């Protein structure tokens, strides 16, 4: 990634409570 | 937290009507619980729509 | 006969036989009425001495007080997920691949 | 397709280590019992309920239980048990009932 | 005579262990900012409604127990917590108090003249105690929290220490001093707080819901801060 790239990820932002109860993220293709 | 929500049943966890009452006692609050889990489900499934 | 409910250490219930626990394993707990299925593992947090068993946001028992070895527990539950099948085609092949 | 999941092996109880009877033997096989205007309390804690010498006494015309189903009263285990015996007539049976 | 009462009075309400969880209880809090009595040394006479927030700041032991009852004579029982140096004792049953009730070596054990159909029994500026008493259920217990230190600034979280179903009504409140020093009472209301706690699982602040608008935004946010907008 860019620089400019590389400020631009770093401006964007528990998961196991979410992972127990039956909710699951699928990964970006 | 809608999960953690009482819904009008004697309990919010399976777990304890399980431990307190008969199955049989407890077919209405597992039909209470249902009755607006499935609803707070399609309620979310929605908005993701 | 009135009671209440288990909002406090137990007291009074049947003689029921109370077994030797393991540690690490897919076993079914029974603590104080309540009962669940997972493992049991130690745990590096805190209890203040009057602490009862905790509670989370989604309202289960995510650790609990032993209250005959007074030790320290987490409940975690078992290993579980979404099994993926690769179907290329009937007509093609029989064959499938096993994703987890 | 559908879910999997690891079933469980056995069961673990951990019940605390009481061994002393509870005295049910002076609030079921009592001399003589109070009234409604002045009816005792009783508290029973820290012993242990085995809930099998009660059907011996005489047979009973009703079992009503609100809340906790009487085939489960050996799985849980309750911290408080209050006590509140008198007497009352055929008639007046039904009303030990809320509302 | 009188001085606010800011962060104190915030205790524990269930036994349930809740780490990094801003979780709302209904209970019997202190209001926040809000007005109480303070006596300097007596021993007053107050009434117990719902809860009493308790604190005592002195340099000795002066504060030798309380008194709790209906009517403090022989027709009602009342409830005596008394200490004497060596280990607490409680014992609430029939009493028989005197008109000035006080301790004077803590041999000098004068409060009662003599007790009748006894029930229940028990045996078991640097220095800020803090004591919270409330009946609900009929169920006495009592919150402690002691302290190295005009309210001292900060936050504390008091904490239980003993159990006692005695289940009988109170509404006399008294204490008791030691004879030959100022003591904080306050009154207990129903009231919303935002409790918030951490890893090692102890509160660090609270919020009273019904103090501000700021705090009732708060509660609708739940969050402890707020950004620029509008907000219902
Ligand atoms: C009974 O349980 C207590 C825990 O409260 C324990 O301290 C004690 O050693 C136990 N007694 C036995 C196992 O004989
Ligand atoms: C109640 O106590 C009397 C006193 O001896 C006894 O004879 C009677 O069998 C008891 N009732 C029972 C055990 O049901
Ligand atoms: C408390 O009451 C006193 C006397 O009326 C008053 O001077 C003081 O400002 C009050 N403080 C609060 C917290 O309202
Ligand atoms: C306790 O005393 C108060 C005041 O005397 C009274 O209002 C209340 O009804 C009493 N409690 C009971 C259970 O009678
Ligand atoms: C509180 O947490 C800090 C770090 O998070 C830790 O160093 C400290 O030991 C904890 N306090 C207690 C009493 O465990």
């Amino acid at each position: 990634r860019s620089p400019i790239e590389d400020l631009l990820f770093n401006k964007v932002t528990l998961i196991c409570a979410q992972k127990f109860k039956g909710l699951t993220v699928l990964p970006p293709l | 937290k809608q999960l953690s929500s009482k819904f009008g049943a004697i309990s919010s966890v399976l777990n304890d009507i399980f431990s307190r009452l008969d199955k049989c006692e407890a077919e209405v609050q597992i039909d209470r619980l249902i009755t607006g889990r499935l609803q707070s489900l399609q309620t979310y499934v929605t908005q993701q729509l | 006969l009135s009671f209440e409910l288990l909002h406090a250490p137990a007291t009074v219930c049947g003689p029921k036989k109370s077994t030797n626990l393991v540690k690490n394993k897919c076993v079914n707990f029974n603590f104080n009425g309540l009962k669940g299925t997972g493992v049991l593992t130690e745990s590096n947090k805190k209890f203040l001495p009057f602490q009862q068993f905790g509670r989370d946001i989604a309202d289960t028992t995510d650790a609990v007080r032993d209250p005959q070895t007074l030790e320290i527990l987490d409940i975690t539950p078992c290993s579980f997920g979404g099994v993926s099948v690769i179907t290329p085609g009937t007509n093609t092949s029989n064959q499938v691949a096993v994703l987890y | 397709t559908s879910n999997f999941r690891v079933q469980p092996t056995e069961s673990i109880v951990r019940f605390p280590n009481i061994t002393n009877l509870c005295p049910f033997d002076e609030v079921f096989n009592a001399t003589r019992f109070a009234s409604v205007y002045a009816w005792n309390r009783k508290r029973i804690s820290n012993c242990v309920a085995d809930y099998s010498v009660l059907y011996n006494l005489a047979p009973f015309f009703t079992f009503k239980c609100y809340g906790v189903s009487p085939t489960k009263l050996n799985d849980l285990c309750f911290t408080n048990v209050y006590a509140d015996s008198f007497v009352i007539r055929g008639d007046e049976v039904r009303q030990i009932a809320p509302c | 005579a009188y001085t606010n009462s800011f962060t104190r009075g915030v205790y524990y309400p269930d036994k349930v262990f809740r780490s990094s969880v801003l979780h709302s209880t209904q209970d019997l809090f202190l209001p926040f900012f809000s007005n109480v009595t303070w006596f300097h040394v007596d021993n007053p006479v107050l009434p117990f409604n719902d809860g009493v927030y308790f604190a005592s700041i002195e340099k000795s032991n002066i504060i030798r127990g309380w008194i709790f009852g209906t009517t403090l004579d022989s027709k009602t029982q009342s409830l005596l917590i008394v200490n004497n140096a060596t280990n607490v004792v409680i014992k609430v049953c029939e009493f028989q108090f005197c008109n000035d009730p006080f301790l004077d070596m803590e041999s000098e054990f004068r409060v009662y003249s003599s007790a009748n159909n006894c029930t229940f029994e028990y045996v078991s500026f640097k220095n800020l105690r803090e004591f919270v008493f409330k009946n609900i259920d009929g169920y006495f217990k009592i919150y402690s929290k002691h302290t190295p230190i005009d309210l001292p600034q900060g936050f504390s979280a008091l904490e239980p220490l003993v159990d006692l179903p005695i289940g009988i009504n109170i509404t006399r409140f008294q204490t008791l001093l030691a004879l030959h020093a100022a003591y904080y009472v306050g009154y207990l209301q129903p009231r919303t707080f935002l409790l918030k706690y951490n890893e090692n699982g102890t509160i660090t602040d609270a919020v009273d819901c019904a103090l501000d608008p700021l705090s009732e935004t708060k509660c609708t946010l739940k969050s402890f801060t707020v950004e620029k907008g509008i907000y219902q």
